[PDB]
């Protein structure tokens, strides 16, 4: 907790800045679900 | 140092006779004193903290306010310390232990 | 959870001698201290009933 101070913080939580910033990988591509055309059944 | 000068106690004066009366003794006795003096010097109480250039930018909050302050307690409370039992060698002696003495 | 500082116990400064005048012990030793943390929380209580 950078205890070489003489007047160091509480505990390591009050030494970061908790960004709520929410990143993600790059993900896979999707590429087969909408290829194909639509049949828009109304009945089963 | 400060030095005051204390006066010195009382001393009697005498109890003529009567023969002693018409004569130089008449007068009695001398009543004789010297000042006495009390001296005062000072003793040193210090403390140091040290923010580092790190401390200060790996918080969240700024941390020398605290210094500063816990700067000036540290003083007061070591006064304070002391003044109660402060053996005396080089801190002011106290009255925990002027008791003592006495 | 909500955590709050609470700030450390009382430190003493050191009576330094006349023989450490224009010494570096003239200066003293170090006030350190370190903040604590106070953790706060809550604990559910429930009800239920039915007519």
């Amino acid at each position: 907790v950078n205890q070489s101070s003489s007047v160091e913080v509480s505990s390591e939580s009050y030494e970061t800045i908790f960004s709520q910033r929410i990143i993600r990988d790059l993900q896979k591509e999707l590429v087969v679900g909408a290829l194909f055309e639509e049949l828009p059944m109304s009945s089963k | 140092i400060l030095t005051m000068l204390v006066e010195p106690d009382a001393g009697k004066a005498t109890w003529v006779a009567a023969s002693t009366y018409g004569t130089d003794t008449t007068t009695g006795e001398e009543v004789k004193g010297a000042l006495k003096e009390i001296h005062f010097s000072t003793y040193k109480l210090a403390a140091k903290s040290f923010i580092t250039d790190e401390t200060e930018e790996d918080a969240i909050f700024s941390l020398l306010p605290l210094l500063r302050k816990r700067l000036i307690e540290a003083h007061a409370v070591s006064i304070e310390e002391a003044f109660m039992t402060g053996d005396g060698s080089g801190k002011p002696k106290g009255l925990l232990t002027l008791a003592s003495e006495d």
